[PDB]
DNA sequence: TTTTTTTCAGACACCACTGC
RNA sequence: AGUGGUGUCUG
């Protein structure tokens, strides 16, 4: 199939439409968006009669078979949607999958849209099919790294004037919240028809809703930016994020330290990332913490995290967030003291 | 003895008017001047701790509301509203166990019935007692009608721990905290409560009651109770120190000073005197323990010394002075020590014992001898 | 299900209550793991439930006990924690009494066999009690534990406690050779791992795990020397952490005793791996990396869904830290 | 399979008979009670007479047949379950029905087919005394009279706990209902009695059940005081009794 | 001739009027005058460790309420009432294993009932028992109407673990406190149980059995039990201490004195023929716990050794002279914490061990 | 808005009485309202400063944070008037403890950092500042150790009224 | 590239499908 | 209303 970024979305509608359109990603603006641009475009060649379906083991997939074949008395030329699950194209949806894919017709058009499919487990078969005549749609959120320039391209598509700190701003409050951010950007438009924003106009109009996961947490520890990880952390927390996920995710990558840190002594740090199987952007990063005050945080902040381990896990009380900011706080080169540590 | 008097004062004596209650004056004065001014909030919840008038000044006010006069902060008794009230089964006055009734559906079929018009009072007073129990969804169901009902439904909520509301409820209606009652008030209440029974009662007993009740006067009614099942329908210092199982803090009091001046005979006779009167052995840790931070608050600051022990303050203040307050710590921490080594001591007399004799090894200014 | 020779002199003693009608209904069993306590709980029941006793063995004809031997009895019961959970709900053990007040489906007594008290949780444990109490007529209960003192007090209280005595040291040592056939100091320092208990000792050697101790010994023959405790985390990070954590505490413990010139240790086959534990490691601190191991594997038993490697972990580290000069040791509390 | 060689009770009981027996005392019985023993209905066997008693403390039912059968002395409890699923399966008056009652399992032989169940352990309370033993007032109705008035009233009960307080004056009886809204019913009926004004709530939905219980046309109540409670029985026979004890509101 | 066989001494000697209970006088007492007087609660709980009578006390009370007499303080038999209420028939008591209905759905399908009249009695007694189980929305359900039944019920909380119910529910109950049974009295009532059974026994067994039981009778009747059935039906004194660890020779006091020296190898061989000889390592270290209280005793006030131990009187104020009261209390302290860390020790020996090894290396 | 609610009802009202209530509104404009009305309802028809902060400290449950403020200040009195506050409130004393334990840590982690406040507690934000700005963390650390260990040894003591004190009191003690 | 969580017990809340 | 499932939140 031919696999596209939605900046080039409109280009390919207006080639042709293929049998099959699937929208797929973790971000739900940009599937959002793209769900639209495909209907809007398909309305304009004809199909008129929309549908909608949520993939689910209740679902019921004879009316979707029925629709697929019959047609109409009206706007025969019809198109039809689905809506993945969150795990995705489960092992009992493949079979009907390639049933769609066989009960198909230049009349219907096809759209899927779900989080990400990983490639490596749900190949072939279904998906191998519609790639003879079909368009994957990669729909995902942009990263810390890369969000300012898509906010940048998203205002001026807007006609909007976004300066370096209002654009920083946007990129601080919202992340992982596409859709929020552009609510934020018309809310301001609809605020001042002026069109230009500047620093205070976007500062006013603006809530810290965010959204981060926990590895967010951790590459945040690992690069030691005190302010990033403890925002990360408090957004974690109001989100309502179980602390016990963080307390994994964050110890995988302290014991890969610790094993790292002792390892090093007697082989350069590239071998023994090579021995670990860790990723290249993984692999910088990694290599500017090992060498920023280790061998003490790693056994005084596994103490630590030992301690908030034990004391989740015995009681049903929880108030663990502060102790997993001492470790926010341990791991950013900001030393503390032994009577939090040890308890 | 007498009939069956079987009515406790637990229930017999529930405040019937305004004038009744033993003191919760932030709650009863907002109350009697809303009413008086007509400032009747639709609906607000008293929190307190157990037994200090939550559920009793609810009445009270459904009283005050509801009767046949003009709308009065002082309840009367000849009016027929107020006599269902108080003998129960009163028409408009919805009591709603809301432990019984945490479910939504529940919540639901209350609301539905709201707009109904009461039938023969001027108010249909809802009184949720215990609110905390209500399910998420019934509070948010109740948010509705909490933020305006119908002009002639007040809500009266009372619970115990007004922090596991939603806030949400916590905007929505009046705030009132009944605080637990000093040992003057409890005392003054038995003192009337035993003089409207003609029950003779000793001065000690009550003040030990008093003290014992922790600051409830529901739990003091209870102990009330207990104490004249104890005696033969008397209250006496005999059958109140037995019935507490405490000593006198004169004895106490003695063990500590042996402890302290290191008069270790003196320790093993008050021991083994303690154990003649078959009174717990860790009872006696705990009232050294107490006595001893009693000494330590004194040291802090005069009024730390309570009525209710004014009998040994003379000595207590004595012991204050003599001794530093590095050497009460050290007697607090040796104590409290053996406390909680006693239950794996072998024997709970030879626990205690162990405990008093490492206390006096220890001794800084007269260590046991090597 | 096996029968181990130790077991028939109690069986006597306990069955014998059993047929002149004075035998506690509620009788707990206090054994160490492999002892038998299963085996002799289960001929207790066979005996019970058989509609014509024999003697004091099951007679192997009547209904009940071809039902017993079928696996399939109305009226035997039994508590046993859920598959893949090392917990014994409050759930079954309410099943099982609301079932006690049904009568016997065959005509005859009800037993009700709990394989484990220790692993009930506390509701489950006191849903049991007024059941123990005064359970219906013909209702013979019966409970086993490590050790009785880990259970509820009143749910012990009203049970009749027989304790389960492991075999003389030179007999279980004759009975292990029997078994199975390795080195006499080999048998000798595997019973007195598990306890004295001939059958912990025996599941240890028919396991793997008396490799994975061998792979200990050897991790600590390096990790002594060089003070590189850490290592031993590939060593001890498995799904049986407990054992390695006890075998950890109790060569500790044998170098302590060296220390002091004992005339028997624990880990009487490896005397040059005690011996190095004793030369380089000083009392003080062989006495604290014993009480730490000994704290974490109680903690690693204890508080469940508790993560492994990062207790091992930490507990490794922290014997390293504590080699280091300069620093204080862990005191004893109340 | 069947283990059970001796039987305490046989009976051979014509199906009608024990339908009748099992629906005049079915509804009386308790549902996931505490008491375990009143989670079922109890057979009792005396002379020539089979009689099923249900309560669960707040009604007693109690329906004695004849068998012509002598037959010992015994009692017995069938759990809910149980006596409602030979209930159910108790279709077809033509067959009779064969009873196999031993000490620990109950059989029921109906038409071709075979039925097993377990017993209650415990002991079953007394029922003579839970009956009046001086009944002093003593009324009479319509049975359809009297259960359609009850109705009327109980459209206007308190939906939570359905209670009426029953008035008896010289041929007189009054029935008032109230629910948490003041919705006030007041039904009155011509009886014939002969005693003094008394006043008795009690519940509706028991007594409702004991009409409808009794298929008959007059209806005799006994009453003691206002404390007490009411003996309901039909005046054609004295082979069905039902105990009703009040409210104390 | 038992109702169907012999039903278990803890079972078969409940109590069965008042005057028959041993001890607990000040709950007895007080109740006896309640039930005179006329001061009758609606709410009694009875608090208290195991065995020592709290479902007893309330049945006896459940039994006095409503016993066709009338109110009285001692309960008959023969009569209906408290004929039923012994034998689990008596409609009006409720029996509430609140250990198993801890749901709500219980407790307010409980309460549901609580307005009706009682069927023959004139309580509709409700006795909860292990009442702490209960869950909190089942406590907060039962406070309103414990608070206010009706004039027909009576509420008879029976509590192992009075601190974990609600203050509230405290609140609104008597609180009475069944104090331990001490070991005079509760030898006298196993004497006198032995003896109305007709089992021979021994008077050393009984007060070993009485020192054993930790204050609670229903374990001195399991033991007694025990000991029956080891005994083969006699209550002697070696058959006791060999069910019940009991360290009879002073090999405790060798121990302590080996210890003492911060001797290791002898208190390392002591230990091996203790575990050789099947020695209960809870009762050695109670033993040395005592034994190191009575040589505080000695070093306090000489002449304070109990004659009982004349034999070996010397050797202990031999200690009482030698060693200084600081070294003999951190003794007793380790070998107190080593008693309450015993069970969380990966064996008995190894925890004992762990425990004289802390002990055995504080001077050198 | 206050201001002008009771200026339109023709209710008397003393300035300082509004910001009281401001504060204690946590931001919810109907918190404030009920408040008001509340505070009228405590005293005739006149939104008194006296009898507004008198209900403000009758409703207040902010104890803990006191505590530490008046410990920290040693200021024994008023330590042991707050004491008796949240004695007579029916307020738990672990849980008193625990939030003291909670807040020592929060102020701790804000000395190490200022990002360390979260937005979970903007109602205690100033205070926080001042007092992990002005306190060194050797003193913070010996409080929240003497906490620990007091906390460690509440449930054996005379009862947890005492205890609480006791530790509160080797706090004072220490005085470093 | 993906990479993310202990537990036993209990209390609600909503939504089939049944059964009248 | 009975039964079974999903799911979320409290210790
Ligand atoms: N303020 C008070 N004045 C007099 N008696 C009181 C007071 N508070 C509690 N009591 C006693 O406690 C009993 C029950 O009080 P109650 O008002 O139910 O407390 P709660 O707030 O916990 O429901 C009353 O009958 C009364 O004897
Ligand atoms: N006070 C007592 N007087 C006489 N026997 C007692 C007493 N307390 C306990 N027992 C004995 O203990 C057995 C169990 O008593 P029980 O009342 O069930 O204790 P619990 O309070 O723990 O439920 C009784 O059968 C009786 O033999
Ligand atoms: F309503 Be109270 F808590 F007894
Ligand atoms: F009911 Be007891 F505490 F065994
Ligand atoms: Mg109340
Ligand atoms: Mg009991
Ligand atoms: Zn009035
Ligand atoms: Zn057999
Ligand atoms: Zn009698």
């Amino acid at each position: 199939m031919i696999r596209l970024y939605p900046e080039q979305l409109r280009a390919q509608l207006n080639e042709g439409l293929r049998a099959a359109y699937l929208l797929l990603g973790n971000d739900p603006l940009l599937l959002q968006e793209s769900q639209d641009a495909v209907r809007q475009v398909a309305a304009a060649q004809g199909f008129e009669e929309h549908h909608t379906f949520s993939i689910d083991p209740n679902t019921d997939w004879n009316a979707i078979f029925s629709l697929c074949q019959a047609m109409s008395l009206f706007a025969s030329r019809q198109t039809l949607l689905l809506l993945l699950p969150e795990n995705g194209p489960n092992a009992a949806i493949n079979e009907q999958l390639l049933t769609l894919t066989g009960l198909l017709h230049d009349d219907l058009l096809l759209i899927v849209r779900g989080n990400k499919l990983s490639k490596a487990q749900e190949n072939a078969a279904w998906f191998t099919a519609l790639a003879n005549r079909s368009v994957q749609v990669t729909c995902q959120t942009p990263e810390q790294a890369q969000l300012p320039r898509w906010v940048a391209a998203r205002a001026k598509q807007l006609n909007l004037e976004l300066d370096d700190a209002a654009n920083q701003v946007l990129c601080y409050c919202y992340e992982g919240n596409l859709l929020a951010l552009a609510q934020a950007l018309e809310r301001l438009s609809l605020l001042w028809p002026d069109g230009k924003l500047t620093l205070p106009r976007v500062e006013q109009a603006v809530n810290d809703a965010a959204h981060f996961t926990p590895f967010h947490w951790v590459d945040a520890l690992l690069m030691g930016k005190s302010k990033r990880a403890l925002h990360i952390l408090q957004q974690l927390r109001l989100e309502g994020s179980e602390p016990v996920i963080l307390l994994r995710t964050l110890q995988r990558e302290l014991l890969l330290l610790v094993n790292l840190k002792r390892q090093s002594a007697h082989t350069p740090l590239r071998a023994l990332f090579d021995k670990h199987r860790v990723w290249q952007n993984r692999r910088g990063m990694m290599g500017e913490a090992l060498n920023r005050l280790s061998q003490t945080q790693l056994r005084q902040a596994v103490q630590l995290l030992t301690r908030t381990e034990l004391t989740l896990k015995q009681d049903y009380g929880q108030s663990v967030w502060a102790e997993l900011e001492g470790l926010s706080l341990l791991l950013c080169h900001k030393p503390l003291a032994d009577v939090f540590i040890d308890g | 003895g007498p009939h069956m008097s079987y009515q406790v004062l637990a229930r017999k004596w529930r405040p019937q008017t305004f004038a009744d209650v033993v003191g919760q004056e932030h709650v009863l004065t907002a109350l009697a001047n809303g009413l008086s001014l007509g400032r009747i909030h639709h609906a607000y919840l008293f929190s307190g701790t157990r037994g200090v008038g939550k559920t009793s000044i609810a009445r009270l006010l459904a009283k005050g509301l509801n009767c046949e006069t003009g709308i009065t902060a002082t309840p009367c008794g000849v009016c027929d509203n107020c006599r269902e009230i108080e003998q129960g089964r009163f028409v408009d006055l919805i009591e709603i166990d809301a432990a019984s009734r945490t479910k939504v559906e529940d919540t639901r079929d209350l609301l539905d019935n709201v707009q109904y018009a009461p039938a023969r009072g001027r108010f249909k007073v809802y009184l949720i007692d215990e609110v905390h129990m209500l399910s998420r969804h019934s509070f948010n169901a109740l948010l509705k009608t909490l933020e305006e009902p119908p002009e002639h439904v007040k809500f009266l909520l009372a619970t115990t721990d007004p922090q596991k509301l939603p806030v949400t409820i916590l905007s929505r209606c009046l705030q009132f905290h009944l605080k637990a009652l000093d040992v003057e008030q409890i005392r003054h209440q038995l003192e009337h409560i035993l003089n409207e029974e003609h029950i003779a009662h000793e001065p000690r007993a009550l003040q030990l009651l008093a003290r014992a009740a922790e600051g409830s006067l529901r739990d003091a009614l209870s102990l009330t109770d207990q104490a004249i099942a104890s005696g033969d329908g008397q209250v006496s210092t005999q059958a109140v120190s037995a019935m507490l199982g405490t000593l006198d803090d004169d004895q106490a009091l003695s063990l500590v000073e042996a402890m302290v001046e290191a008069n270790g005979e003196r320790v093993m006779a008050l021991i083994n005197e303690a154990a003649a009167r078959g009174i717990e052995w860790e009872a006696l840790l705990v009232e050294m323990l107490g006595l001893l931070h009693r000494i330590a608050m004194v040291q802090l600051s005069p009024a730390a010394l309570g009525n209710d022990m004014a009998a040994i303050e003379l000595r207590m203040r004595e012991l204050a002075r003599t001794i530093p307050p590095t050497d009460i710590q050290l007697y607090y921490q040796t104590l409290l020590i053996g406390r909680k080594e006693l239950p794996y001591a072998p024997d709970r007399r030879m626990g205690v014992e162990m405990t008093l004799l490492r206390a006096l090894a220890f001794h800084p200014r007269m260590p046991l001898p090597e | 299900m096996r029968w181990y020779p130790w077991l028939r002199p109690d069986f006597e003693k306990l069955v014998a209550s059993y047929q002149a009608g004075r035998g506690h209904h509620a009788l707990l069993i206090q054994a160490l793991p492999g002892m038998g306590d299963d085996a002799l709980i289960y001929a207790l029941s066979r005996y019970l439930l058989c509609q014509q006793p024999q003697g004091h063995k099951s007679c192997g004809h009547c209904r009940g006990c071809q039902l017993m031997q079928a696996g399939t009895h109305p009226d035997y019961y039994t508590l046993a924690p859920e598959k893949g959970k090392n917990t014994l709900g409050v759930d079954a053990v309410r099943e099982v009494t609301e079932k006690l007040n049904e009568h016997a489906r065959l005509g005859g007594a009800k037993v009700v066999w709990v394989t484990d008290a220790a692993l009930l949780t506390d509701a489950a444990a006191n849903a049991l009690l007024k059941t123990l109490e005064e359970p219906p007529a013909e209702t013979w209960f019966f409970l086993a534990t490590r050790e009785p003192e880990r259970l509820l007090a009143t749910l012990r209280s009203r049970c009749r406690l027989h304790y389960l005595a492991p075999p003389p040291e030179q007999y279980a040592v004759t009975w292990l050779s029997r078994e199975v056939t390795m080195s006499q100091d080999a048998l000798l320092a595997a019973l007195r791992l598990s306890a004295g208990s001939p059958g912990a000792a025996l599941a240890l050697f028919q396991g793997d795990n008396w490799q994975a101790r061998e792979t200990l010994c050897q991790a600590l023959a390096y990790s002594v020397p060089s003070g590189d405790w850490y290592s031993l985390l590939a060593a001890l990070n498995h799904e049986q952490a407990p054992a390695r954590l006890h075998w950890l505490a109790t060569l500790l413990m044998d170098a302590l005793k060296r220390h002091h010139g004992a005339a028997q240790v624990t880990n009487v086959d490896v005397p040059g791996l005690v011996a190095e534990l004793a030369n380089h490691l000083s009392p003080s601190r062989l006495q604290a990396i014993l009480g730490d191991v000994c704290h974490i594997r109680e903690q690693l038993m204890s508080v469940t869904g508790i993560n492994r490697e990062l207790l091992i972990t930490d507990l490794l580290l922290r014997i390293e830290h504590y080699l280091q000069p300069g620093v204080v040791l862990p005191v004893p509390h109340l | 399979n069947l283990d059970d060689w001796q039987s305490e009770v046989e009976f051979t009981l014509p199906q009608a008979t024990m339908k009748r027996l099992i629906e005049a005392t079915q509804f009386s019985m308790a549902h996931q009670d505490v008491r375990y023993y009143l989670n079922g209905m109890l057979f009792e066997t005396e002379g020539e007479e089979l009689r099923t008693v249900a309560t669960d403390g707040h009604r007693l039912a109690v329906c004695s047949m004849p068998i012509g059968q002598s037959l010992p002395s015994h009692s017995v409890i069938v759990p809910r379950k149980g006596v409602i699923e030979l209930m159910r399966m108790l279709d077809g008056g033509d067959n009779p029905l064969r009873v196999q009652i031993g000490s620990n399992n109950i059989r029921a032989h109906v038409g071709d087919f075979i039925f097993t169940s377990k017993l209650v352990d415990g002991r079953f309370p007394d029922y003579r005394r839970v009956l009046p033993k001086n009944p002093d007032k003593h009324l009479e109705a319509g049975c359809d009279l009297l259960k359609q008035a009850f109705a009327r009233a109980a459209i206007l009960s308190n939906e939570k706990f359905r209670g009426v307080r029953l008035y008896v004056s010289e041929n007189q009886l009054k029935i008032t209902a109230n629910n948490p809204e003041q919705e006030e019913a007041e039904e009155i009926l011509d009886v014939t009695y002969s005693g003094a004004e008394m006043e008795i709530g009690f519940n509706v939905s028991y007594v409702l059940d004991v009409l409808n219980a009794l298929k008959c046309e007059n209806v005799r109540m006994m009453l003691t005081d206002s404390v007490s409670s009411v003996q309901i029985e039909d005046a054609a026979s004295q082979s069905a009794a039902y105990v009703v004890m009040p409210m104390r509101l």
